[PDB]
RNA sequence: ACCUCGGAGCAGAACCCAACCUCCGAGCAGUACAUGCUAAGACUUCACCAGUCAAAGCGAACCUCAAUUGAUCCA
RNA sequence: GCUAAACCUAGCCCCAAACCCACUCCACCUUACUACCAGACAACCUUAGCCAAACCAUUUACCCAAAUAAAGUAUAGGCGAUA
């Protein structure tokens, strides 16, 4: 009788609980969600991904 | 005081999350220093009688610097405030 | 891993957790008010709505303040709503040009004033705003204790504020002798102002020396284990004797 | 499409067919946030239509607006905005929220000549001059002007919503409740003054 | 360009292509040919028309369009007396 | 094996501790309680006059109102004066 | 706190506006082909090796379908039992029009037909005249 | 020394063809002021950009030369 | 045949939940881990730059307070990259 959804079943992270995505979006999910109870050097690794991916994914690789 | 706006355009934000601010942000521009702007000449109520100015219970508009300088240190004059004017009119009226 | 609650929540879980747990409601509710300051250095939209000249539609807009600067000579003598502005700016008023690194700061001027109720003769750092705003309260206690805080942004005022308030919640004949009329005519022209004696105490300080004159307060030499056992037990003889 | 709908049974011609029973019948989606603002007649279907319909509108062609008088049907405009049109192409997520039942507004510097036109059926337009824009519409397509007036259900196809008001049984200012199913006006003077505003 | 966002992880549209060109949702692109609004007193009126019409584009740099652009961009619209509605969709073609 | 008992939703409303700061605003917000009234009928206990707009929001809402969105009377008017000056 | 009054007798209203979440059958039209060209499955079904049924919407289950921007096909959908039996119809029926035997492409397991071409109109009103 | 455009040969006969290969030139001028609007169909300087020709129709009377030149944003 | 080879534990990574630490025997800011004397010594300042733009000079996301969506839309922008 359609009460609740499969995906509110899962039992995870908080950044993902009914979603999927690529590396860079995960974790600008993750910052965009969580970055404030985050350490403090775990976020800057993360930051130094995000940049290093942005440039990766738009810069580089064939197809352009 | 200076007055300044911003060259770039702030992204609009929610009434209750501030906004993300950049060093876009951060450059400005020189709008008004409202110094170069004319005086205005302030409102008092003198009670001794001075030279060119008035008299007891009378008002008139002065400069500031003046009136910043000799009135208000010396206890002359003071403001004209409906605390006080009210007081002059009526012992006008008495006289 | 990750921590329980946020870094931004650390600090006011403290205040609620410790010495300063201890604190009056009102200090903590004034100091956690985060009010708005009087715009000085820009004009503020007349309205949160806005249509703009490109298309005829309606486009919000919020007002943004600037980061000002306050020195600390700043909060020893009463500047007024207004501070070092330190930014950048293009050249020649182009934006296809070059920035440059610029800092503002007004200017300055070392005047006198009194006050009937401290009754004494201070000698401050002001500007040609702090003159003009005192004159349009019509007096400088008036704008001193009319100040909403974070418009003053002063210590100096801030005390000035506090043994004000402080004098007119006690009524004090300290301040006017021989001059019982004119005290009680300043106390009632300033009647409106007047709050309680804790209040006025508490108002006009920062968190540190807020707890210290709390630590004053708490303190004292604990209560012999002798002298309380001497209690209980003439008590226990007291009831002793009843039965 | 409205013909197929209609031989389908989804939507009931008896009833006063609105935007509210399209859109449960799902012979049109909206999309509100894509600033639709509504739905449209349109020439195609002239033929083979039969349809005696009060259909509900904003926007309406001639050759529609004919076909609809010449079967007996009713047709008028009726402007909404941005938000009211949600509340009314969703209503029960709206009453979710409980905030009560919002005003509809007047058109905006554009469409106000339109809406009150009354060859437009505009529901702003005067009653006085539909018979004459009818009559000019039948004098020109050629057919006949049935009188609505004898039949029996002439109070339903003269049933309309006034501006200001989103459905036939509803106002602004009421608010609804389903669970503990309920109905609720404030009964305060400025309230309800503001609301009939 | 930009194939994921730095925000929200999505493609981003030029606004370059959104100024100088129309997509029709059929598939294709017309533009404003070049050089019409240069130089009219030494071109011959022939070409001043030639410049002044609209024109196509080819599939190449059409898809290329279609790639940097987004589906937004891609959709249809019923936009009221457009007058594009005649050419959005096509009629009477094969291969 | 007897299987875990079916998740369901909480009954009832979800009124969370206002003195807990982990808690967003939005829950202590009013369209909050609203939400709540609306999809649990009365027997939330909200009070219904709280989600009507005060005396102050409607003033505020019908100043708003009147100054962005002209009447009728004011839009037939300048229709007539632009319609007379392009004349 | 602002005063208020309840109400319940119009609910009706409310009750009208509520959606739907199952297709209606659709009424008895006294004479058919109704408008829109509908016309309802014949009772009873007829006895043939195979059958197809109606869509949720109550149409026949003939789609179109285009690839590669060129091939151009129509699809019979969901035929149950012996559709061997229904290519082989479709192709004699076919056959006269272009001269030639098409190639369809049969999935019994889906029951689905695949044929190059439009066909959709003819094939409708076949398998109206069939009675399906 | 040169960097763009046109004509001739190498490239003899549909098209195209390079070299710091050989020659001549251009970066305008002159006459009208329908040197107006629209429009089928075609050529295309090896892509695109650009660049060319033009039937018919409305409206009217009774362009030469070979290149003779410069996109977008912006003002 | 030597040199060698093989092992499976120590423990570790990501999440979730929950907020967290302080000999109180002596010693530790002078030259720290050093029992004992006259000083007036105190913090509050825009991040920049690489890189990208196929050079580079304006510009180039880097969080700060509900997940999705509106939306990569309105807008900004050597109206370019891009935001
Ligand atoms: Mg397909
Ligand atoms: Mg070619
Ligand atoms: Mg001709």
């Amino acid at each position: 009788n359609f009460e609740k959804h499969p995906k509110e079943l899962i039992r995870g992270p908080i950044w993902l609980r009914g979603w999927k995505g690529n590396e860079l979006q995960r974790c600008i999910r993750k910052r965009k969600m969580v970055g404030s109870r985050m350490f403090a050097d775990d976020l800057h690794n993360l930051n130094k991904r995000i940049r290093y991916l942005y440039k990766h994914f738009n810069r580089h690789g064939k197809f352009r | 005081t200076v007055i300044v706006e911003r060259w770039w355009k702030v992204p609009l934000a929610g009434e209750g999350r501030k906004p993300r601010l950049h060093r876009r942000h951060r450059v400005y521009k020189l709008v008004e220093d409202t110094k170069h702007r004319p005086k205005e000449n302030l409102e008092l109520i003198l009670t001794q009688s001075v030279e060119n100015v008035g008299v007891r219970g009378d008002l008139v508009s002065v400069k500031k610097s003046l009136g910043r300088n000799r009135l208000l240190p010396q206890g002359l004059a003071v403001y004209a405030s409906p605390e006080n004017k009210k007081l002059f009119e009526e012992e006008k009226l008495l006289r | 891993p990750l921590h329980k609650y946020p870094v931004w929540l650390w600090k006011r879980l403290q205040l609620r957790e410790g010495i300063c747990s201890r604190l009056p409601g009102h200090y903590l509710r004034s100091l956690e008010e985060e009010r708005t300051p009087t715009p000085v250095h820009y004009r503020p939209h007349g309205a949160k709505f806005k249509i703009n000249p490109k298309n005829g539609q309606r486009e919000r807009v919020e007002d943004v303040p600037i980061p000002i600067y306050f020195p600390p000579e700043s909060q020893r003598g009463l500047w007024g709503g207004e501070g070092w502005i330190l930014g950048q700016i293009y050249a020649n008023n182009d934006k296809l040009s070059k920035r440059l690194k610029k800092v503002w700061k007004p200017q300055l001027f070392e005047r006198e004033f009194y006050s009937e109720i401290l009754d004494k003769k201070f000698t401050v750092t002001v500007t040609m705003r702090t003159l003009d705003l005192i004159d349009e309260a019509y007096g400088l206690d008036f704008y001193i204790l009319k100040t909403p805080k974070e418009d003053l942004c002063s210590k100096f005022g801030m005390d000035l504020k506090r043994g004000m308030l402080l004098r007119l919640a006690r009524q004090d004949p300290q301040l006017h002798p021989e001059d019982p009329e004119r005290r009680a005519a300043i106390y009632d022209k300033y009647k409106e102002f007047a709050i309680p004696e804790e209040e006025a105490e508490w108002v006009g300080l920062t968190l540190e020396e807020a707890i210290e004159k709390q630590r004053l307060l708490e303190e004292k030499d604990p209560v012999p284990l002798f002298k309380i056992y001497v209690a209980e037990l003439i008590q226990q003889l007291q009831q002793q004797a009843l039965s | 499409r409205l013909q197929y709908l209609i031989d389908l049974g989804r939507v009931d011609p008896s009833q006063p067919i609105d935007l509210t029973q399209l859109v449960n019948g799902r012979g049109v989606t909206i999309q509100p946030l894509k600033r639709d603002y509504g739905v449209q007649l349109v020439e195609e279907g002239a033929d083979t239509f039969t349809a005696k319909v009060n259909i509900e509108v904003q926007l309406a062609s001639e050759l529609a607006i004919a076909a609809i008088e010449k079967n007996g049907g009713v047709v008028t405009t009726a402007f909404y905005d941005p938000r009211s049109l949600d509340i009314v192409c969703k209503p029960v997520p709206f009453f979710l929220r409980g905030q009560p039942i919002p005003k509809r507004m007047l058109p905006p510097e554009e469409l106000v000549p339109y809406y009150t036109d009354a060859k437009n059926r505009g529901y702003l337009a005067d009653p006085a001059k539909f018979p004459e824009a009818r009559l000019e519409l039948a004098r020109k397509y050629g057919y006949i002007l049935p009188d609505i007036t004898k039949d029996e259900l002439f109070k339903m196809l003269c049933t309309r919503k006034d501006p200001r008001q989103i459905f036939f049984g509803l106002a602004p200012g009421w608010v609804v409740n389903m669970a503990d199913k309920k109905i609720l006006k404030p009964t305060d003077e400025n309230l309800l003054k503001y609301y009939t505003s | 360009l930009t194939y994921f966002s730095a925000r929200k992880g999505k493609r981003k549209t030029v606004k370059a292509v959104i100024d100088r060109f129309l997509r029709l949702h059929c598939g294709l692109w017309v533009r404003r040919k070049a050089g019409y609004k240069k130089k009219l007193w030494k071109k011959t009126p022939a070409r001043k028309k030639r410049l002044r019409e609209f024109v196509f584009c080819n599939k190449t740099q059409s898809k290329l369009l279609d790639k940097m652009t987004t589906s937004f961009w891609k959709r249809r619209n019923w936009y009221v007396d457009d007058p594009y509605q005649k050419y959005h969709d096509r009629t009477n073609l094969k291969v | 094996y007897r299987a875990r008992p079916p998740p369901r939703r909480r009954p009832g409303p979800r009124w969370p501790d206002p003195e807990d700061l982990l808690t967003p605003r939005w829950q202590l917000g009013p369209r909050y309680a609203a939400k709540q009234f609306a999809r649990y009928g009365a027997a939330s206990g909200v009070v219904p006059g709280s989600l009507w707009p005060s005396p102050e929001q409607l003033r505020e809402l019908e100043a708003e109102e009147r100054e962005w969105y002209p009447s009728l009377a004011t839009m037939q008017e300048s229709l007539r004066v632009k319609q007379l000056a392009e004349e | 706190y602002p005063r208020f009054v309840e109400s319940v007798d119009e609910y009706q209203f409310v009750e009208r506006l509520l959606p739907a979440t199952r297709i209606p059958d659709p009424p008895k039209h006294e004479h058919y082909p109704t408008p829109s060209g509908w016309q309802p499955p014949r009772d009873p079904p007829p006895n043939l090796p195979y059958f197809v049924r109606r869509s949720r919407m109550h149409n026949i289950p003939v789609y179109k379908d285009i690839t590669h921007g060129n091939r151009q096909m129509t699809v019979i959908r969901k035929v149950e039992g012996d559709i061997w039996a229904l290519q082989k119809d479709v192709e004699d029926f076919l056959s006269p029009l272009l001269g030639k035997t098409p190639v369809t492409q049969v999935n019994e397991v889906t029951g689905t037909l695949r044929i190059k071409g439009y066909f959709d109109q003819e094939l409708k009103a076949w398998l109206l005249e069939k009675g399906f």
